[PDB]
This record gives C-alpha cells, structure tokens and sequence, in this order.
RNA sequence: AAACCGGUUGAUCCUGCCGGACCCGACCGCUAUCGGGGUAGGGCUAAGCCAUGCGAGUCGCGCGCCCGGGGGCGCCCGGGAGCGGCGCACGGCUCAGUAACACGUGCCUAACCUAACCUCGGGAGGGGGACACCCCCGGGAAACUGGGGUCAAUCCCCCAUAGGGGAAGGGCGCUGGAAGGCCCCUUCCCCGAAAGGGCUGGCGGCCGAUCCGCCGCCAGUCGCCCGAGGGUGGGGGCACGGCCCAUCAGGUAGUUGGCGGGUUAAAGGCCCGCCAAGCCGAAGACGGGUAGGGGCGGUGAGAGCCGCGAGCCCCGAGAUGGGCACUGAGACAAGGGCCCAGGCCCUACGGGGUGCAGCAGGCGCGAAUACUCCGCAAUGCGGGCAACCGCGACGGGGCUACCCCGAGUGCCGGGCGAAGAGCCCGGCUUUUGCCCGGUCUAAAAAGCCGGGAGAAUAAGCGGGGGGCAAGUCUGGUGUCAGCCGCCGCGGUAAUACCAGCUCCGCGAGUGGUCGGGGUGUUUACUGGGCUUAAAGCGCCCGUAGCCGGCCCGGCAAGUCGCUCCUGAAAUCCCCGGGCUCAA
C-alpha cells in the first residue's frame, strides 16, 4: 500500500545532536572557511563522506574472493573523483577519509584555489552569475564536485 | 556566430526521407532560426527548401551550442501526408498555416454534428 | 483490450519509467503473448524505422513488412522465435533468434535461408481421414499422412519450408545433437545435448548442454534442436 | 555514532515510570524570490445530497434512397437522414461488503467455454422475406410514438450437402505420467453451415442519355462457412501463507458422507429423491471485533515495531439499499432494462425523467482541500484496406508551503561602528526580478541562446534557569499577571513572567498538536525479571504440547551443497552512462 517519496540526501550527514558547542564550533569552522550557504551542505558533504567510508567498511567485511572484482574500481573511482590521491591505497586507510577532502572538490573550493576569485564568497559569487567556464560550459552551481580530469578546464567568461 | 554541419544523416527508405541531425555552433549568439537551418540544408544538399523539415532544434545549457533534428523528403506529397500538421505548420510558413485551419474547421464540424 | 506498461513483458526493449502508461499489446496471433513482440514495436523500438506509433502504422499498412513469406499489415501482429522478417523496399532479412542479451533479437540471415524456418514440434494430434497434425512451437499446424506422423515425436525440430508448405527435413531429439535454449535464464546458449535425467513428466525432464566445457542445464520443453555440430539455419 | 541526559533522598546505590534530543505522515500558525525532477492533493471525514457542461465511436471498400457540381460511356466528386457490421463486458471512479479459494506463492481442469487474430485441410449450390431513412398523413406538453406506400444489403429465413451430438459394440493407431479423450469401423435417433459478399483491373454480352446498371468468366485483394490445434479472455479446483479476544466451549442438521438423478460450458449438497450419522472443536470450533489482499512504505546499527497497506502497479468488490432479467463470445451491464424501498426534477395532470463512488463544479460534514481550463501532438485503444476519426483515458498548463534537487536575497577595498548589524564612500557582477528576439510548445506557459537598464526586486520562524546553544544587562509587575513537555520560577532587589537591547539554532523555512519508529534490555529470539522493589498458582496427579540416555544397521523427511523452473513491473543495493552537476 506504501507509495514511495524521494528522501533527503543530507540526513546521513546531518547530526542528531545539534546543541553540542564543540560540534557548532568545528561545524562554524568548516562553513567560515568554505563559504557554504547554510548547515545543508555540510551535512550533504558528510553524507557523500559517510556513503564512502561505508563501502569501504562493507567491502571490507566482504570475503577475499568478493571484495577482488570491487576494490580496485572502488578506488579508482575515489581517485577519479579526487576524493583519494593514492588509487592503490589498502582499502582500511580509506576508512579514515574526512569531510575536507569531498570539501575541496566543491566548484566554488576549486575557483578560489586556483586564484580566479578575491575570495570563496567571491569565487561563489562568480559560479552564481555564470562568469565560470568548465570545458567551455557555463556551470552556475557552486556546489558541483568538479571531478580530476575536469579540474583543470576551469576557466572565467 | 553560426557554423552549421552535418552532425549525421541516417536514410529511411520505408518513410522516403532522410534524417539528418545537424550540429549548430553559436557562440554569444542566439538560437539560430529554423528557416536558416532549412536553407543551409538545402544549400547543401542540393535541394529546394520545400523539401526538408525540421523537427526540433535543442539549444545546451550554459554555451550557445544547437542540435537540430531535420527531415528530408523525396516529395512533398509523402512529405505533406508523413509529417505532422504542426511540423508543416513550423515549416512550410502559411500553407501549414492554412492545413490547420482548414483541419481546426472540419474537426468543429462533425463535433456541432456530435452536438 | 489494454496493455499496461508494467504488465509488459520485462524482456521487451522499452523503457519501463520514461513514456506512456500504455504499451502496444499483440493481437492474439501465432505466437504466445509474453514471448512475442508487437511489430509496431519491432518496427519503432528495434529498427528504429519510424519515431511514432502513427509513422510505424503508416509503414505497417504499406505492406513494407512481411513475416514469414506473407505480408502483414497488422501493427500488432505477434513477432516470436525463428520468424523471418523481411522488409520489402530495402531488402533486409532478419531471423528472431534467442538472444543472451536482449533475449530475442532480429539478425540479419541469407535470403537462401530467408524461405526456411526450424520449428519445433509440440504436440501431435488424430484428425478426420486418418491423418496427423503437427503441432509446433509457434502454433502452425501441419496435417500429414499417419505413416511419416508415426515417426515424428514431440520435441523433435522440423526444417519447415514456407513457400512449399512441406517438410524439408526432420531432426529428431537424440543425445548429442546440437541445441539452443530458447527460454529462460540460459537462453540463447548453443551447445551439445549431453546429459538427459528423464522425470515422469517428459516436458520436465532436465537437459545439459555443452559448448566445450561450458555446461548449462534447463528443462527439456525449454531447448530446440537445430541439428547436429553444425546448426541446419544461421541462429547466431 | 551500536550514545545518553532531567526528576523520588538530608545525602547513596537501585528499581520503575514520565519527559528531552532525531526521522516520517496528517492538520494547523508566522513567513515565503526563482528554477528543475516527480504517477502529490475530499484518502486519513458521509458509499452524504446534487444545478450545469462534457465524458464511445467508427465504417460509403456491406446497403438502398435523396440532394448539389462534373462527364459521357457505363459513372467522378461532395453532403444528408438512415439500415447494417464491429466496439461500447476495455478504458475512468471509489473502498461499503468481505476473515473468504477474496488475496499471495506453487500447481491443475483427463471436468470447461471463448467473437476478434494465426496455421493446416476442406466448402461457398437453390430459393424466399421483412423493417428503417424516405413520401402522404399524423398523435403527444414533452418524452415518445401510430397508419398507408416504397428501394436495398455482409439484414432475416427455408432447402440441399458438409458437419455435429446422444446411446451401444469393436480396433491396429494418436496424444499423454495415466484415457471417459482423438482417429478408424458398425447401428439407430437427433440437430444441422456459409456472404463469393465488397473492391480493382481485363474480357464478353444484355441494356439506354427517361442510362449511367445487370449479367457470365479470369486474376488480385479484403472477406464468409466447417474440422483440428494455437492465441487471448474467462469459469472452476487444489496445497500452503498472512489479524484480536475464552469476561466467547461446545457448534452443525443439507449439516458430513454414499447412491441415483437434474441443471451447467463444465466437477461439486450446486440442486433434487432415497440411505446412514456423520462433520468441526481447547493444535481453539462456534461467537464477537476489526479489516479489502499483495508489490510495497516509515522507523531503527540490527533483530524488530508500525501501516502514514492514502496517492503508483496487480487482484477483489460496488455503482442510493435490495433483487431479477434481455442482448451478446463475454454482463445479470457505473453515463443500458425491469420491480420493491427511499428521495428528487419537468408537466398542459393525462404522463415523463432522474441518484457524479467519471472530468470540472455546488451544498453538507469536518481540524482539514484544486480549473465548471487546453489538445488528440506523445502513450494506447475502438472503427476503418487505407487515409483518417473519436476518446475529461492520456497528455498540458492552472491552483495549492505535496515530496526531492539547485540557487538568490550581492562581491571587493576604506571609514565610522565593536571584531557585529547597519550607514556612507570608490569600484565589480547581473544569478535573480523586469523588457525584447530566436528556439521551444499541438498552441501556450515555463526552460535554453542571445540582447537592455540596474545594486538595484527579494528573510523569516523559534529560543537564551538545567536538560540545551544563546544575558545575573536594563526597565515594569510583585505568589498577582504570566511562564512551565520534566525539574521548576514569580510572595521587592525575577538570568525563568511583561518589554527594550543583545546573543543563539535552523533557514525559504521555522514552529504547535497529534500517530508511527527510536528512545526502551519498559515485551527481552538476539535480550529483561519473579527472597525483600511488580511478579512461584496453598500442594500434588496428569491430557495436548514442548523437551528427552547410549551403540549399531537402513532411509534421507528436517538439515546442508550445487543446479533448474520460478518469486510481474516499479521500488531497494552496486556499477556504467545521459540530463550544467544534482535530484
Ligand atoms: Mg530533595
Ligand atoms: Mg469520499
Ligand atoms: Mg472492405
Ligand atoms: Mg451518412
Ligand atoms: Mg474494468
Ligand atoms: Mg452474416
Ligand atoms: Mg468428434
Ligand atoms: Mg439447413
Ligand atoms: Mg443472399
Ligand atoms: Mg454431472
Ligand atoms: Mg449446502
Ligand atoms: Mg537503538
Ligand atoms: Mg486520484
Ligand atoms: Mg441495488
Ligand atoms: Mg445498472
Ligand atoms: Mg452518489
Ligand atoms: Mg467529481
Ligand atoms: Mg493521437
Ligand atoms: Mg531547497
Ligand atoms: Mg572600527
Ligand atoms: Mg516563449
Ligand atoms: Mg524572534
Ligand atoms: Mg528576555
Ligand atoms: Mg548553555
Ligand atoms: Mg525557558
Ligand atoms: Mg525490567
Ligand atoms: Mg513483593
Ligand atoms: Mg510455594
Ligand atoms: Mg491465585
Ligand atoms: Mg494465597
Ligand atoms: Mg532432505
């Protein structure tokens, strides 16, 4: 009798305890040095993080012989996206990943590392009104994870 | 400003016609107009514009790139009885105009009739 | 009649989310429902020849299609397993094999071989005269004298010539001679019968092919012979 | 993240309940700029009552007639009112009944029917009739409907043959696991086909402009009838699976079974005549209550719990209540029929029609709700050789804090301000909002490309005593007014009430009340407890059930391994790809 309704994506980042100073306090750091909008993009970061670190730990608890036609594609998929720099990691040190790294991969992280913009609000800024060229595409959303091969093709107007 | 080409051509043999998708670069300018696409095609191909329809040009998002999926008849009696009044209508200018019309007229009769 | 989208067989290549609610249903003819596909939809979906239902129709009333050496001008007439599908203005020629990937597909077969098709006796009955009807895989009936009905047995495969109406050859089921699966899961596997394990039920009876070590087993009512090491018509 | 926190004491360890924090669903308050994706919206409330409009047609290549234009061969084109064929038993709605072979899974019909379609074999000969539209007259308020005349058919009927059924006897033979079946032979009784019709082209003949046909042959083509199989739909049967209550323990009498029959398309106490006493039940009958079943959905780390088991798909049932039939392959038929009940509308009083649980829409109820909009262009279906036609299905937009996704409400430097808000100064940008073009769209709207001016058009909701992030700052009140999920404040110096200032949390959302899950090891299989906190029946005998010594041999039922046929699709997990990423 159920009808099945989307779900938000951000739940597995989001924290059950929001009233800790300690989590408001890292949670105020990771948003003042990224530019984020608001709470949601950090908790959607932690989930990508969460959905990661997840399958390494389910693969990991998969045999030998299930785990071999996975892990490698597992990783080059990480190193693809530039989540992991070592494709050829064992696959436990993936289990330590941290939000930062899914962090940098952000349009808006990505503009103001490569110098194009005065500063992250203002790199947003740029993605927002469109004066950001990926491969010769206008991309408007600040928070695209720009992945490796298409990191370097970022240009402005 | 406006470089067309040939993207493909496919053949249908059983409609009579050719489907060409058709690659349109227009970098800091607008959707390139239908009719310049027809008389591109024709002046390509060699044919009278009367004979080639488009169906539908799709423009990118965020970059002046077009894809134009046109429809080259041997004939304009197959073409006029296999294409859609409103794809006439798009494209042969009044006298797809007039088949709607004349269309619209007998489908208000018969439904008066119904009446 | 209608035929809802998700009741549509699932190996039939259409969307199952993106389009309408509704899908061409065939109309009851000489194949079964769920194996057999409609031929607007071979036309629009599988060659790709006309982008709507009406242009598919269009194509179909032509009479450009034929199945099985007779013109069909029906846009929902059954397409099923070793129908010959010719289209008349370009002069392509398809076989519906089983396929393991899309599990029925049109290749494209010798115009030699276009007037040939490898059916698969599936019953035998006594009618008036004495005489014997065939019964085979896609519900074609071949009335014959008792004497070559008798040696004839259910499951046996006969290359049946369209255009004479007559028996070209006949391969009986013996161990060893060359089979395709033309039904579930291990469909579309070519490779010698092997190994039999007869159940009481001959229908049910299991059914191990081998394609040099590659064995897979189904049930018997669930492979065609189609001859010896070499198969009699081009399947693959 | 497999999580704890506050509260019973003078203090302490327990038990144990209640609250906090999270997600989801319903309703509600304050507030609300844009876009994308999606099968959101009188379900959770009366299956309560309804004005109005629309919601199943198509076919001239079945048939005659009439009308208008054209032309000479034998008609061409268009239209009309009809007869006739096919369809309307699909599609659309809703959730009363139902605890049931309803539903799901796995099998059957060797006990059955099936128009349309497919294939194989065979057949299509003779004859006859009527009723529409129409013409001449009407009747009636309307609904509806009468008489005479007259042209047809793929309309209706008879005749012949083919074929079919029943009874009985025989057989090599067929299918099949198994013949009560098929085929062959024999006998009698009985029923009993067909449209060579339409079109195209060719040939020949009859006929006449008062005709534009009729006939005989050929080929093509769409058709018609019989037999067999298939296909599709449907009827029926079987094994097993999924609610609560014993403050419901005996129930059943066509009830259980047998025999012989009737009916049915077909088996059956389905029904009937006779015969027997059987059938169900504590492994829970019967009785009551609740409920459509499933795919599935929410929640939790999981076992599990819940049904938000409404929306989407499959099956079921129903069409104001209760019954019964016609036609037809199929209905006992939602926009068809008849009757009772109970309403309502029109009327010329004699009669007629009608029930929105179809798409909009109105009243009512309730805490609680959308346009009397656009199109047959996509998806399909009915009709048609076809072209095409129709479709409130479906598609499209509208409205609505429906769910998910992406963004804006500026950026940079300086000053004042406090490092804040805000203001001012100098520069930058135009997402967005506004205007124009192309593209798009069935057409629109939106989207996308491009062009113009411009910082310019855009932030709220809740809270600050602990739990629990945020003020012992200021004013007012003075156990009053008020706060308060719990603990607790307020009775003159209030961090808790009313206000200011200020800070905190989330943010186009943020809160209130409910219901589910977590919480909860407070339902405990994983995994609780019963000396004293709640909890061992006062004791014992024993039925069902559950649990049961050792060794050897057989089986292989449970069990385990592999494999096959399956468990619809969507949904869920993983992977690749395509929408600017995303959804
Ligand atoms: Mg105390
Ligand atoms: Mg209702
Ligand atoms: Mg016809
Ligand atoms: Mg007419
Ligand atoms: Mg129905
Ligand atoms: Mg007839
Ligand atoms: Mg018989
Ligand atoms: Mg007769
Ligand atoms: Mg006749
Ligand atoms: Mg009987
Ligand atoms: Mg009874
Ligand atoms: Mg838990
Ligand atoms: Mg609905
Ligand atoms: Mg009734
Ligand atoms: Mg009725
Ligand atoms: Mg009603
Ligand atoms: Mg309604
Ligand atoms: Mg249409
Ligand atoms: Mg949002
Ligand atoms: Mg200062
Ligand atoms: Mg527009
Ligand atoms: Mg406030
Ligand atoms: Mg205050
Ligand atoms: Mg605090
Ligand atoms: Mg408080
Ligand atoms: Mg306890
Ligand atoms: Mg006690
Ligand atoms: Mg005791
Ligand atoms: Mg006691
Ligand atoms: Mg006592
Ligand atoms: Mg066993």
């Amino acid at each position: 009798g159920g009808l099945k309704k989307p779900k938000k994506k951000y739940l597995a980042g989001k924290p059950k305890k929001i009233w800790n100073k300690q989590l408001l306090l890292e949670e105020l750091q990771l948003m003042g040095e990224y530019g984020l909008r608001n709470k949601k993009e950090l908790w959607l970061a932690r989930a990508r993080l969460k959905w990661i670190v997840r399958r390494a730990r389910a693969l990991l608890s998969m045999t030998a012989e299930e785990r071999a036609p996975l892990e490698v594609p597992f990783k080059e998929k990480l190193y693809k996206m530039g989540f992991i720099e070592d494709p050829n990691v064992p696959l436990d040190r993936i289990l330590s990943l941290d939000v930062r790294a899914i962090l940098e991969r952000r349009l808006q992280t990505l503009v103001f590392r490569m110098g194009l913009a005065k500063s992250i609000h203002h790199a947003r800024q740029l993605v927002v009104h469109g004066h950001v060229l990926v491969a010769g595409r206008r991309v408007t959303s600040p928070g695209f994870l720009v992945p490796r091969e298409l990191e370097d093709k970022i240009t402005i107007e | 400003e406006a470089q067309f080409n040939i993207l493909s051509l496919r053949e249908n043999k059983l409609l009579g016609r050719k489907e060409v998708l058709v690659e349109i670069l227009h970098r800091k300018s607008s959707t390139p107009t239908r009719q310049s696409v027809r008389e591109w095609l024709a002046k390509q191909l060699g044919v009278e514009v009367d004979k080639i329809f488009v169906r539908k040009i799709k423009t990118e998002y965020g970059i002046g790139k077009s894809k134009a999926e046109v429809h080259v008849y041997t004939d304009g009696a197959l073409a006029r009885v296999i294409e859609p009044l409103y794809i006439l209508a798009r494209n042969l200018g009044e006298e797809g105009k007039k088949l709607l019309e004349e269309a619209r007229k007998r489908r208000n009769e018969r439904r008066e009739k119904r009446r | 009649v209608h035929l809802r989208k998700s009741l549509a067989p699932y190996w039939w290549p259409i969307p199952r989310k993106a389009g309408g609610v509704w899908a061409v249903r065939p109309s009851t003819g000489p194949h079964s429902l769920e194996y057999s596909l409609p031929l607007a939809v071979v036309v629009r979906d599988v060659l790709r020849y006309a982008k709507t239902l009406r242009e598919a129709r269009y194509i179909i009333s032509r009479g450009y299609i034929k199945v099985d050496g007779v013109v069909r001008k029906d846009y929902k007439f059954p397409i099923g397993l070793m129908d010959v599908v010719e289209i008349v203005p370009t002069g392509e020629i398809y076989r519906v094999v089983p396929d393991e990937a899309k599990y029925y597909d049109l290749k494209p077969i010798p115009s030699s071989e276009a007037a040939l098709k490898p059916l698969r006796v599936e019953g035998k009955t006594a009618v008036s005269g004495g005489r014997i009807q065939l019964h085979f895989h896609d519900g074609r009936n071949l009335i014959l004298p008792p004497d070559v009905g008798r040696q004839i047995k259910t499951f046996d495969t006969v290359v049946y010539d369209l255009e004479n109406k007559a028996i070209k050859t006949h391969l009986p089921l013996r161990l060893g001679q060359l089979a395709v699966v033309t039904h579930g899961g291990n469909i579309g596997f070519v490779g010698q019968f092997f190994e039999v394990v007869w159940t009481l039920k001959r229908r049910q009876s299991v059914v191990a092919l081998r394609k040099g070590e590659e064995v897979r087993r189904t049930i018997l009512d669930y492979i065609m012979v189609i001859g010896t090491e070499a198969p009699v018509v081009k399947i693959s």
